[PDB]
RNA sequence: GGACCGGAGUGGACGCAUCACUGGUGUUCGGGUUGUCAUGCCAAUGGCACUGCCCGGUAGCUAAAUGCGGAAGAGAUAAGUGCUGAAAGCAUCUAAGCACGAAACUUGCCCCGAGAUGAGUUCUCCCUGACCCUUUAAGGGUCCUGAAGGAACGUUGAAGACGACGACGUUGAUAGGCCGGGUGUGUAAGCGCAGCGAUGCGUUGAGCUAACCGGUACUAAUGAACCGUGAGGCUUAACCU
RNA sequence: CGAUGUCGGCUCAUCACAUCCUGGGGCUGAAGUAGGUCCCAAGGGUAUGGCUGUUCGCCAUUUAAAGUGGUACGCGAGCUG
RNA sequence: AAUUCCUUGUCGGGUAAGUUCCGACCUGCACGAAUGGCGUAAUGAUGGCCAGGCUGUCUCCACCCGAGACUCAGUGAAAU
RNA sequence: ACACAGGUGGUCAGGUAGAGAAUACCAAGGCGCUUGAGAGAACUCGGGUGAAGGAACUAGGCAAAAUGGUGCCGUAACUUC
């Protein structure tokens, strides 16, 4: 139909060499309560870097 | 000596009393200083190396910084290197602008293009459109035919293929000059230049002519 | 190919565009803080500062320009009466945008969009 | 545009309306005729008070046109419509001994300077 | 970097007149015609309002004998005697293209004289 | 009727680029307009009728607007045209010996080019701690202590499918707002006055402002650690050691 | 003979030269100016209308230029039918 | 000519030319009256020819706004 | 087979616009329809605007465009009147 031949593990495989990428970019932690976030991202106490934020 | 750096700053008229208007280009010199003159010894020609403006210290990294400190504290925009004609040079104190061209006609100018991602083809390579009204079955642009005959089974290199398009040279090699001012880096050119107002270019005198 | 841009495209039509923003900024001048997607809530950064920017005004000409362009029920007169006032020394600078993460379960950026100064 | 097949006006003295240019000329072909083109024209008409015979075939020279004129200048100097005048074969300038029309002084060229040489408003 | 805004306006004049379109100027210009320099008098309504720095061109429509007539002059070229601002017009538009439309009594502009 | 030369005059075919010549397009701008619903009513403002309809157009773009050449020199040949001369006393363009010369060949002109791993040349910048273990050009572990630089975090574009890449993240200018400039449109939107009223006159050469670009601290643009360390394999003659 | 689409065109290219047109040289039955003709030379280059569904072939306009050939007398997993 | 092959036979008309189109000619290869003739008003998803009108079909392309594609996250095929 | 761009007989008939149970906007009344958010590439499907000429396109004005309605005035060849 439209193909010759079954494709091989290294065919189908070539995809996973491009992996090397760190998760999540090893986060950021808050260093007035201990809990982790996003870079820039609002912790789970309407806190960001020692300062109340959001309406809650 | 050297090709020359400067900056596309506007379009601007210049009259004549016969009655035509003359629409011409406003250039700016930033000028080129001496950094290193070059012994016979090395390659096989007499050479010089320029450096160009001045830039804020918060930009240039150590590497290029220490070499703009070896002759002094503008810095920045990199290097160039030229051969030498017709003359022996030196280094201490020197510097060229738009003088260069207190005796020349012509000049031939070097700068980049516009930014236009994978560009197709209609506009790149000129492939012709075709039918929208009468036949032409899902086919209102097709992209040439990459394969002079179904026998061979093969595409040649001697053909073009849509692909990333601008951030490269252009150039204009035969280009009037019209006037020059060695107080103000004026360099005004006949006509149109590649590129819009704020683009960085290179000029030279012209060759072909 | 677009050569260039100052305010973005967006998904649905220009219609729906004029009568969303105009209800999100007459929303967001009725609850001071709203919370939706980032490059939308920069769009409508774009819309409710040129309406403060009015809101300081009395001429007869001004005071009541284009009504039913922007139209509220509840707060046509709170608008003049503090709201244009709170920023009318300022020149710019009337909200944040308080860029953060998600809205659903996967990370679309997210603006939690306020005005510089509150009520309560 | 004027081109082969095209009614072209004539501000030539009792030339007629209804005319017809057949061919564009001045050396390797150019498509499309403007002030200075010289072309193969017919008369479709003639007219009574006339001087050239119906289904005719003789030269003409272009003078007036919708385009415009801008080369000698950079500024656009635009007339109404298009017209043009009957020009000899071998004898030199136009058969046109009164000639329509204000035209411009820019119209001084050698081969065809008889028309700013006759009764023009410029 | 200086000369950013400056080369595109020295060769501009310092008093030049803000007529507007439907206003009639009275242009003055000489031409050399390969033998010796004479002086031309042009007249007609004015159909935009010439507003582009250096780069003005200004379109003046004549329509008073014979067909059509239209010229195009530069704002700030040398070659010019005398440009003045000679009549009103009473223009509720922009552009007078519109005139490429109208003959007789309804092609004239009018001052309004108040 | 009436050539070639290298050197000028002026056009055709073609392409690429400019937006400054003029024109066009232009649903972030202004004016005009038909009908009806909503905003209680009015003065009016909005929704719906493809962007309802027609008239101009900033910014952006663009061809019909506009510019320009594919040349000389240099090197060296082929076809050809020839010299001087031996084999062949002479003769002979050829053998020995030497020339000139083509829309061709190589440069010269423009671009890319060292994975050219044939990894070339030349210059700038940074890192100067020590132990532990094995059957070890393999590595593995930890303490002491971290550079030049790159990414990420971002604000964003004239850079772009996504990546990538220029700009900016404070002795301040990346994007926005706010201001000021500069274009566009065409005389606020109310209030008087003229009139039988559609409408006109006065305030008003007005109003409104966005993309072009000059301001401004007003809003936004983390601390830092992971990658990259602690001087980096071998040898010859001479010197240092 | 278990797919082995048909005429011409639209369409986009590439090789040959027993060179059409361009560059160089000659023979000449070549006075200028052009032809007639062939030795070299492949870097580049060669019709718009009218009739036919057309290619063929005839007529208008007529050549810087409407040469001859190969690639299914190229050219349907592009298009037209 | 839905009828005559080479045949665009033969004379003319219009054309810029015209196997197209029209007026005609008539030793019609293989016109001919109810397996109808010949023709006329009205008539037709009417063939061809000529012109006017308007037109992005074309000359020859250029711009604007919608929905996908492209990025993310949920859901996720077949001939062979 | 499907929360299927399909099919399925009549009755009742408020205001403005219009001749009209065509058709523009709404009342009374009902619906808000089962992937979503960004980006604003080639390449397509669904729309809008084009200056000069002009059917030169094509077998062919195909398609698209202008025109488009109403009442009066006015209206040729030929005719079975």
């Amino acid at each position: 139909a439209v193909q010759q031949n079954k494709p091989t593990r290294s065919k189908r495989g070539m995809r996973r060499s491009h992996d090397a990428l760190t998760a999540v970019t090893s986060l950021s932690v808050d260093k007035t309560s201990g809990e982790k976030h996003l870079r820039h991202h609002i912790t789970a106490d309407g806190y960001y870097r020692g300062r109340k934020v959001i309406a809650k | 000596m050297i090709g020359l750096v400067g900056k596309k700053v506007g379009m601007t008229r210049i009259f004549t009393e016969d009655g035509v208007s003359i629409p011409v280009t406003v250039i700016e010199v930033e000028a080129n200083r001496v950094t290193q003159v070059k012994d016979l010894a090395n390659d096989g020609y007499r050479a010089i190396q320029v450096t160009t403006g001045a830039k804020k210290a918060n930009r240039v990294t150590k590497p290029e910084a220490g070499h703009f400190a070896k002759a002094g504290v503008e810095a920045g925009r990199g290097l160039w290197e030229f051969r030498l004609a017709e003359g022996e040079e030196f280094t201490v104190g020197q510097s060229i602008s738009v003088e260069l061209f207190a005796d020349v006609k012509k000049v031939d100018v070097t700068g980049t293009s516009k930014g236009k991602g994978f560009a197709g083809t209609v506009k790149r390579w000129n492939f012709r459109t075709q039918d929208a009204t009468h036949g032409n079955s899902l086919s209102h642009r097709v992209p040439g035919s990459i394969g002079q005959n179904q026998t061979p089974g093969k595409v040649f290199k001697g053909k073009k293929m849509a692909g990333q398009m601008g951030n490269e040279r252009v150039t204009v090699q035969s280009l009037d000059v019209v006037r020059v001012d060695a107080e103000r880096n004026l360099l005004l050119v006949k006509g149109a230049v590649p590129g819009a107002t704020g683009s960085d270019l290179i000029v030279k005198p012209a060759v072909k002519a | 190919m677009r050569h260039r841009k100052s305010g973005r495209q967006l998904n649905r039509n220009s219609s729906h565009r004029q009568a969303m923003f105009r209800n999100m900024a007459g929303s967001l001048v009725r609850h001071e803080i709203i919370k939706t997607t980032l490059p939308k809530a920069k769009e409508l950064r774009r819309v409710v500062e040129p309406l403060i920017t009015l809101a300081k005004t009395d001429s007869v000409a001004n005071r009541r320009l284009a009504f039913a362009r922007t139209r509220d029920n509840e707060i046509v007169a709170k608008l003049f009466n503090e709201l244009g006032p709170r920023f009318a020394s300022r020149a710019g600078g009337y909200t944040r945008i308080l860029k953060c993460g998600f809205r659903a379960g996967d990370n679309a950026p997210m603006a939690y969009i306020e005005l510089v100064d509150r009520s309560e | 545009m004027i081109q082969e097949q095209t009614m072209l006006n004539v501000a030539d003295n009792s030339g007629a309306r209804r005319v017809m240019c057949i061919k564009v000329l001045g050396g390797s072909h150019r498509r499309y005729a403007g002030v200075g083109d010289i072309i193969k024209i017919t008369i479709k008409e003639a007219i009574p008070r006339g001087k050239v015979k119906k289904g005719d075939v003789l030269k003409a020279v272009v003078v007036r046109t919708k385009k415009g004129v801008r080369r000698p200048d950079g500024s656009v100097i635009r007339f109404d419509g298009n017209a043009c005048v009957l020009l000899n074969n071998n004898s030199e300038q136009p058969i046109g001994t009164r000639i329509f029309g204000p035209v411009t002084r820019e119209l001084r060229s050698e081969k065809f300077m008889k028309i700013i040489s006759l009764a023009p408003e410029v | 970097s200086n000369i950013i805004k400056q080369l595109e306006q020295e060769q501009m004049k310092q008093d030049v007149p803000s007529f507007r379109p439907g206003d009639t100027v009275e242009v003055k210009v000489w031409v050399v015609e390969g033998s010796k320099k004479r002086l031309q008098a042009f007249e007609g309504v004015v159909i935009a309002i010439r507003n582009r720095g250096l780069h003005s061109a200004f379109t003046v429509r004549k329509i008073s004998n014979g067909e059509g007539v239209e010229r195009v002059f530069q704002t700030h070229s040398p070659v010019v005697d005398s440009i003045s601002v000679k009549r009103r017009g009473a223009v509720r538009k922009a552009k007078l293209y519109y005139l490429r439309e109208r003959t007789g009594k309804a092609a004239r502009i009018k001052e309004r004289l108040n």
